[PDB]
């Protein structure tokens, strides 16, 4: 390998001289302690190291020798139930060995090398592989972890390892050519990995939320943002999300929040349980963590490891989720590796390319075919975080531009302790066109219609808040009393949700469909009675708003007994009234 | 034909590099770069002197190296070799098919961008399009030879709108008399950072309609490397003047959300460290905007007509 | 009417002229970082003339 | 011992000495002339030809002839005692109160590790100050970083010291009575004039606060390098107490603008281009070092508070320095210039300012039971008396109804009794049973934020407490 | 050169009710004309061309659309000319560089196209002199002062921007040429900001 | 504003009766300093002139629009120092008129940006102030002698 | 040197109500009188000077008008000392460096009138300084700063430029001197921005 001496010694910056022959981005490791860096510039026999950590005590001198290879992440069993930061570095292991801080030069590995794990070969001597096959499976937890050959070998086996406990660097399947296979690769954060065919989006993603997957839904290998300012439940409805929502896999990132919100999410996330085997909730999940301390290239690379590592997933055929909060926080990281980089700003500070790294990343998403013949996909749902609330600013128009689903949150909302606080006037989805033909067909046959009337019903009581400002609400005419009756009882009793709740924190299509069927139902008696002609005041006071409130509380299995006798029982009492 | 190739490689940052002995590389040529793993990356000249020529590269110069990497010479121009039978084709704005099928076999190589057309060879547009819609048809017209964008929202229907006009386009021979004959009409849809998620309903279209059949599309997306952005329309401009001006057909250019264009020039702008113009935009806009609108219009003794509809997004 | 008024003329207008006095601030800061750019430039180039 | 004579080069605050590769890079050195006197020095930048020194104080009588430069250490390092209880420093380690200086134990560097993101805990108990509207609406939980926004001429340094003087901690209210927990202050002035130095010395010195506290002080007419050098030192303090020794401390920084100026001249000389508005691009990876600092760790007892102060430019809660606080402060609790013009001290002003982390360190096992809700009231009903009292001024007195005339006076006297308390050191208690007497004034039932069984436990009493004593 | 420039004295008839009894221009006076996009810029200057009662027009096309010209090399080959009832093309100069032509022959043609008035002037003609757009030549003097390496000024255009506009519109005024005759040039000049 | 600076120099006048001194004073002297000055404005100043009969009193320093740029840098110099030889010398009145310091201004900003000065706000160098001083500052009245230098400078507000 | 600074606890009378009744100065207090031109920074420095109560009044004239000094000149040695009775002039020193004199020379006022103000202060006085403009050290300092060619801050000032405006002021207070007696100094800097 290439190996130097330190020339001059600058702040963050290193030239060294006597590395003729390093490549462009290779990773480094600088001086005795072994900092490490990237190779931004070359000039002759000279090359320009940017230093990722504190450069005080270093000398003239001292060796500086690079590993040839760019920034990349290990890809293998062991990374379920793990915590990483930005630059896939093991915080607990690295407690163990260092204490409660994080002392420089610290050597540890993302992978551990001592385990042992149980093989089982698939392939045979005399067969031929390509980049993307099985070569065989490693039970892990709840799943079976597939051991992928990498995308960019291709050969004929030559000698496979038979069953038993072994550790991740020993070779198990060796190829004619002489190439050894171990149980895990390497591929680098910043270069897409490649699949056969991108899929077109037919399923939905189940959340679980009432209102998000059902008047905004996103559908399964779809992007979404969620802005919103504090107190609003950016934080609840993600972890909501991870915990109820059909995907195998969930990838969680933070991207430089503040020290104690990083305590909270570390700390809470061992206890919940995972709803499908109670068990725990850890042992399907990863977490890069992110401080605002931590150097600031790790907390730019963060969202890349963490998209990459979704893909390998992706890649044995699981459906994966993955939540990147605060995207804001790295995109300042980016404006100062580019401020540092003396490069020209554009619009509030931010570098020229913002838009397009925005776009490289919100791409990788989507159902494919993968290389093994399998498929699978990638939801990325990434939280925003507007200055003032202004989403003028250059990153919420960057987002805007490419994402499928926009969830704005409002505090106003909060205020009033409605949740989930989701403005429904300035939110949209793009992906009920194309979703309704799985609706009708595994849902109902009048889904569809019926929830383009809930709307109907929810924008008609929008458009009489100029007259409520004005006038008294109990002045209005009957006609209007009633839908702003409705409105309110769609506000309060379809449109809310409680996520400690036993039961509620859960909502199916099919308790979903039957509320709003029975919300429609009261509404087109209400009316025909108004028609019909009597006192506004009984019909608000009918027993059957009991049966309309209490229907989100009533279990999943006991749910259509309720639903059939509350369809008989809005009759009975309607038929009942004068 | 022999090949050149310069190692004397001295210098590498950001998207340049520089060549010490290069003094045979003619300006704005396009160089072939390879380093040491065989990966091959493509590249411009964009300044020649005699101490060291300047070449940047079309994407990221990650494992370039001084000591392996080489520099060889493709074309002192860049050109695009054009056919009659790339209708019904797919390529990806540098020009390689993505459909899977086999390449084509060029007629002609044409200097990608062009030449000005002399005012004394044009003449007046006159022939009235009919497209379907009152706002249009009736107040602001539209006529064989026009450039007339459409200036849009963010969430607005504006694809709607164009693929609408699209399918409804006629020329109306009857008011004027003009006989019954159709002179061959023909749709090149070029679109730079454009999303799966929008293209599909492109294809869709195109697909349900059946006018794929006479179409040609060059899709350049947003994963793809900045530089192709660039290219992107020029190629297409390149095709539509080919067959309009030696087939006589009646083409139609559709160019999809300019405003990345443009966002793609401030970054290559940027990258080379110029004065910046009135929002950080380089202060040429204006020359290289009008290097491509102005490529459409009619000639004097000739049947075919190349006509522009830009969309782009205000921001 | 006054209420009508204010809501529909007198706060766009204000909009504009901070959105308008942002630009140009925004400008005239990005003209000053090329400025400092040239002269760094040539203060790294005037130690070099004699070494 | 060594010492460097090839120096070739002077100008301004800059001076390159040849043949010093041995020097380690931000190493401190002393500059010595003909006449003897020594100043101290950093280095900047090590190359092979020349290193590059940044001098502090000036260089008048500097000559190319008989300058001299000697290593003093490689890296920066403060000595820790706990001896230093009751001591004053320049902001550089050296005493000034003219008593010998300390022995130290340990020698540590001025800039810290960052803490293990797995290590940390979740605060979980609170920090009584003494002033109602901090105490009560916007509680200071162990271990949060609150900072606190004042204008030009809004007197925050009376309030620093104020709360210098007052801060405890109250472990009878929590569990069964536990036990009791040293506690300790540490105080860091940067870029103070003589006024506020006087001040500040004669408050800690004549009531007793000095033999708990730990004062950095330095100067406006000081070198900005020793500006830059003073909050990592008292961080490095206030680690060392809290994590060696258990204690329970509270850094009190009193103006990080100065810092972000002298950063900003600092980086100006270092030939950096600047990003933002002129501030370096990297200011804010260098808040988040001394910000960040601040926490409590799992399986040790002690803790460290920080309360920074800043004072807005102009008032432009858009400028960088408040923009950056807030990405990384749990929140902030910001004066008001009105309050102060009508006399009342301290002119805290309840609407705008918020703590994050309040719900954590309140509720039953500690203060009192009805503390949140209580809170919530209170500023619900000072939102809505502080539109009335701008109707009344269009509409007149008699056109409202007796609600709006309740809620107007229940304004009034939140503003002369609740934020108006003077030099009061107020417990929690006295602070709880104030807000309930003003509570009193409205109507029962009206109290909607509040559960009936506090209700018809606290509500009744009279304002006869505070009435009687403004 | 000349012997004397005279005080102008006499109306430019542009054939415009609002331009010839509100806003008045001399036979020897100079007119700006900015305005945004779509305003009415060069029709305003095609109708001077086609009803002013100019003896000679030049009309210089600085870096604009190519179907202007052929609008005006098709249509005016057919109209009359006012006061001699001749084509009104064999009145007219053309001086065309369009938008994709190269950049630095912006600046040429507005020299060029002044010195031809300035020679028919001398002939005792009335001449009228209409440029399509300056902000062309002045991005043309900012692109080759970027190549040069010069400091800007003001918005990226070079310092001694204002002494070359001053030196192009100074070049109209009414004369006694070298010959003893009589003649003028006007100078309407469109901006586009 | 060149109306208004004719009137003001065809109407200027001492009151001696208001101050009780009793004398009858002389006209003032006028010194004419024209900066890119265009023919429109010059003729009316020259017409102005000749109709009040004040071209026998003045000096005229003339540089006009289509004259070098860099001529503007000498004008006010050279026209104060013959003011200030005048008043100071020979005890005239003298009245002194500076047609545009817009010019000037721009004149010197080609000469700062060509030596790459450090600007001041809006690109003008940094020592724009400390060259209009050496200008505006030398009028004003002397202890021991009759003359005065009176300066009515006229500028553009852009 | 001096022994010991002092707390301020003795007004500095000036004379105007505004700034005696609402915003006080103490005895050996600084301030900072900012304004545009035509605002009245300039009478209001010299109403302090021919009206406070300090027996000794220093006028630095750095970069301004030499008509103002020439006032000065004239009509102090009329007035009358309101705490002696003698001539006004004999109690005030002038030091004057106006806008056309060279442009080194204006730090080295500031730094003389400092310096003598401070050795008045030695013999027991209270001493009263007025700075007519410290916006023009400034100027002279980024003048000469384009001459180092060394970088700029924000506005092309040099980056030293807040420690020399922090070392001036904090020359000002009360104290006690190296001979046991008291004085004090008190200074008011104008600001042209
Ligand atoms: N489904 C829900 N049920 C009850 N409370 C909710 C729900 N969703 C959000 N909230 C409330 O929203 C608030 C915001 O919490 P969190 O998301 O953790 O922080 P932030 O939104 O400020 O990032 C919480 O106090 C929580 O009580
Ligand atoms: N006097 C006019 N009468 C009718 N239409 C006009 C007139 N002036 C301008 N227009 C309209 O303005 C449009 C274009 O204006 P144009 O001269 O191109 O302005 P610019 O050159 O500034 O773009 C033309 O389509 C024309 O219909
Ligand atoms: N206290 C005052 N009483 C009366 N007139 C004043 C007062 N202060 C200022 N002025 C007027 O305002 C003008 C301000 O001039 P001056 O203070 O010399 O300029 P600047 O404030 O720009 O240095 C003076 O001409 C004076 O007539
Ligand atoms: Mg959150
Ligand atoms: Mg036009
Ligand atoms: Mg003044």
């Amino acid at each position: 390998m290439i190996q130097g001496v330190i020339q001059k010694i600058a702040g963050p910056a290193v030239i060294a001289k006597g590395m003729l022959g390093a490549r462009m981005y290779d990773i480094c490791k600088v001086g005795e302690e072994g900092l490490v860096g990237e190779i931004i510039r070359l000039d002759g026999d000279t090359a320009f190291v940017q230093v990722y950590e504190d450069t005080s005590g270093l000398k003239v001198g001292e060796p500086v020798v690079s590993t040839g290879l760019p920034l990349a992440v290990e890809l293998g069993p062991g990374m379920l139930n793990g915590i990483y930061d930005g630059i896939q570095r093991p915080l607990e292991r690295i407690r163990e060995k260092t204490g409660i801080y994080i002392t420089r030069g610290v050597v540890v590995h993302a992978l551990d090398r001592e385990k042992k794990w149980a093989w089982t070969p698939m392939v045979k001597p005399g067969d031929e592989v390509r980049g993307g096959m099985v070569l065989g499976t490693v039970p892990e937890f709840g799943f079976t972890h597939k051991i992928l050959v990498p995308p960019d070998v291709r050969g004929r086996v030559k000698e496979v390892k038979p069953a038993g406990e072994y550790t991740v660097e020993e070779p198990v399947v060796v190829l004619e050519d002489g190439t050894e296979l171990k149980m895990y690769h390497t591929w680098p954060v910043r270069r897409a990995r490649p699949v056969q065919r991108k899929l077109d989006p037919n399923t939905p993603f189940l959340t679980g939320m009432r209102i998000l997957d059902v008047l905004f839904p996103v559908a399964m290998g779809g992007t979404a943002a969620i802005p919103g300012p504090f107190g609003s439940g950016k934080t609840v409805t993600q972890q909501s999300l991870a915990k109820w929502s059909n995907a195998d896999v969930v990838v969680y990132v933070g991207c430089g929040e503040r020290g104690n919100e990083m305590t909270d999410v570390l700390v809470e996330f061992p206890e919940l349980t995972d709803p499908k085997t109670g068990g725990p909730l850890m042992h399907r999940t990863v977490l890069i963590a992110n401080t605002s301390n931590m150097p600031v290239a790790a907390r730019e690379a963060s969202i890349y490891v963490g998209v990459t590592i979704a893909e390998y997933f992706r890649d044995q055929g699981f459906s994966v989720a993955l939540m990147a909060d605060s995207t804001s926080r790295w995109a300042e990281a980016l404006r100062e590796i580019s401020s540092r980089l003396e490069e020209m700003p554009a619009e509030e500070g931010y570098p020229p390319y913002l838009a397009a790294r925005l776009a490289a990343f919100y791409e990788r998403a989507g159902k494919v075919i993968t290389l093994g013949g399998e498929e699978g996909a990638v939801t990325i749902v990434g939280a925003v975080s507007p200055p003032g609330g202004d989403m003028s600013e250059p990153v919420t128009q960057s987002t805007l531009r490419i994402v499928g689903a926009f969830w704005r949150l409002d505090a106003s909302l909060a205020f009033r302790r409605h949740f989930p606080a989701i403005n429904w006037n300035g939110s949209y989805s793009l992906f009920t066109s194309a979703l309704d033909p799985w609706y009708r067909e595994n849902v109902a046959e009048d889904y569809p219609e019926l929830r383009d009337a809930i709307s109907e019903l929810l924008q008609r009581e929008a458009g009489l808040q100029e007259i409520v400002q004005l006038v008294g609400p109990d002045a209005l005419q009957d006609a209007e009393r009633l839908v702003i009756e409705v409105g309110r009882i769609i506000r309060e009793d379809f449109l809310q949700q409680n996520a400690y709740h036993e039961v509620d924190a859960y909502c199916s299509m099919k308790k979903a469909y039957g509320i709003m069927k029975m919300i429609l139902a009261f509404y087109k008696e209400a009316e025909a009675a108004i028609k019909r002609g009597v006192s506004i005041d009984e019909i608000l006071q009918l027993p059957v708003l009991e049966r309309i409130g209490r229907a989100r509380y009533v279990s999943e299995e006991e749910f259509p007994a309720y639903f059939e006798e509350a369809m008989k029982e809005i009759q009975g009492a309607f038929k009942a009234l004068a | 034909l022999l090949k050149k190739e310069y190692t004397g490689i001295t210098y590498i940052s950001g998207p340049l590099l520089f060549v010490e002995n290069a003094k045979d590389l003619a300006y704005g040529a396009i160089v072939d770069i390879k380093d040491g793993t065989g990966r091959v990356r493509g590249g411009q000249v964009i300044e020649v002197s005699e101490e060291y020529a300047v070449i940047q590269v079309f994407e990221e110069t990650t494992g370039l190296d001084l000591a392996t990497t080489s520099v060889s010479l493709v074309e002192d121009v860049a050109r695009l070799g054009v056919s009659k039978e790339m209708l019904g084709r797919r390529f990806n704005g540098i020009g390689k098919p993505i459909d899977g099928l086999p390449p084509i076999t060029p007629e002609k190589r044409l200097p990608i961008t062009g030449l000005p057309l002399n005012p004394v060879a044009r003449r007046k547009p006159e022939q009235f399009i009919q497209t379907g819609i009152s706002t249009i048809d009736v107040m602001n017209t539209l006529v064989r030879g026009q450039k007339l964008p459409i200036f849009s929202g963010s969430g607005l229907p504006a694809n709607e709108i164009a693929a609408q006009i699209a399918r409804q386009a006629t020329v109306r021979p009857d008011l004027s008399g003009e006989g019954e004959k159709e002179e061959p009409f023909a749709v090149v849809f070029a679109a730079m950072g454009i999303t799966q998620r929008e293209l599909s309903y492109f294809i869709q279209e195109f697909e349900r309609t059946g006018a794929l059949s006479r179409s040609v599309l060059f899709l350049n997306k947003a994963d793809d490397p900045t530089i192709e952005r660039i290219l992107t329309p020029r190629m297409a401009l390149t095709v539509a003047e080919y067959l309009a001006f030696e087939h006589d057909y009646h083409v139609l250019v559709i160019l999809t959300d300019m405003t990345n264009y443009c966002e793609a020039l401030r970054e290559i702008g940027a990258a080379r460290e110029e004065i910046p113009g009135r929002r950080g935009y380089p202060g040429y806009m204006y020359t290289d905007l009008a290097t491509i609108y102005e490529r459409a219009g009619v000639v004097e003794g000739k049947k075919g007509s190349v006509t522009q509809i830009p969309i782009l997004s205000m921001p | 009417r006054r209420v009508n008024a204010l809501e529909q003329v007198v706060i766009p207008g204000i909009r504009a002229q901070i959105r308008f006095i942002q630009q140009v601030l925004e400008q005239r800061e990005r003209e000053d970082t090329f400025r400092l750019k040239r002269i760094k430039g040539k203060i790294e180039a005037r130690e070099a003339e004699e070494e | 011992k060594k010492e460097y004579t090839g120096i070739t080069y002077i100008s301004g605050p800059l001076l390159f000495v040849e043949n010093a590769k041995d020097l380690a890079y931000g190493a401190i050195v002393d500059i010595k002339d003909g006449t003897g006197r020594v100043r101290g020095g950093q280095v900047i930048e090590v190359s092979e030809e020349y290193a590059v020194i940044q001098v502090f104080e000036e260089t008048t009588g500097l000559d190319l002839a008989t300058t001299s430069v000697s290593l003093v250490e490689d890296v920066a390092r403060l000595g820790v005692s706990k001896e230093m209880l009751g001591r004053r420093f320049n902001g550089i380690g050296k005493p000034i109160d003219g008593l010998p200086p300390i022995t130290p134990e340990k020698r540590l560097p001025i800039t810290g590790l960052p803490l293990n993101p797995v290590a940390r805990r979740k605060p979980e108990q609170f920090i009584q100050t003494g002033i109602s509207t901090i105490d009560v609406m916007n509680t200071l939980v162990r271990g949060q970083k609150l900072p606190i926004f004042s204008g030009s001429g809004l007197p925050a340094n009376e309030i620093a010291a104020q709360i210098a003087r007052q801060a405890t901690v109250r472990p009878d209210l929590s569990g069964e009575g536990e036990k009791e927990e040293p506690f300790a202050v540490v105080f860091a002035a940067m870029g103070i004039t003589q006024r506020e130095l006087s001040y500040f010395i004669q408050e800690f010195e004549r009531t007793g606060a000095l033999s708990r506290s730990v004062l950095f002080l330095n100067k406006a007419d000081d070198p900005t390098i020793e500006r830059i050098l003073t909050p990592r030192m008292a961080l490095t303090v206030a680690e060392y107490l809290a994590f060696e020794h258990d204690y329970h401390v509270l850094v009190i920084l009193t103006d990080m603008t100065n810092y972000c100026e002298a950063l900003r001249e600092i980086g100006a000389a270092r030939e950096e281009i600047p990003g933002r508005r002129g501030y370096p691009g990297y200011m804010y990876t260098d808040l988040a070092t001394i910000y960040e600092r601040a926490g409590v760790v799992e399986g040790k007892k002690g803790s460290v508070t920080q309360i920074p102060i800043l004072s807005m430019p102009d008032d432009d809660r858009t400028h960088p320095i408040p923009d950056l606080t807030g990405y990384i402060t749990e929140g902030q609790i910001q004066l008001s210039r009105e309050l102060h013009r009508k006399g009342i001290y301290p002119p805290i002003d309840p609407l705008p300012s918020l703590s994050r982390l309040m719900n954590n360190g309140v509720g039953k096992g500690k203060t009192r039971e009805d503390h949140k809700q209580v809170s919530d009231q209170l500023y619900s009903a000072y939102a809505n008396g502080v539109d009335i009292r701008k109707l009344v001024a269009i509409i007149g007195e008699d056109a409202l109804t007796e609600n709006d005339r309740r809620y107007l006076q229940f304004a009034d006297a939140f503003e002369r009794f609740f934020i108006n308390q003077g030099q009061q050191n107020r417990s929690i208690e006295e602070s709880l049973q104030i807000a309930w007497a003003l509570l009193s004034m409205l109507p029962q039932g009206e109290l909607k934020r509040i559960s009936k069984d506090h209700i018809g436990k606290y509500y009744g009493q009279k304002l006869e407490e505070i009435w009687g004593a403004p």
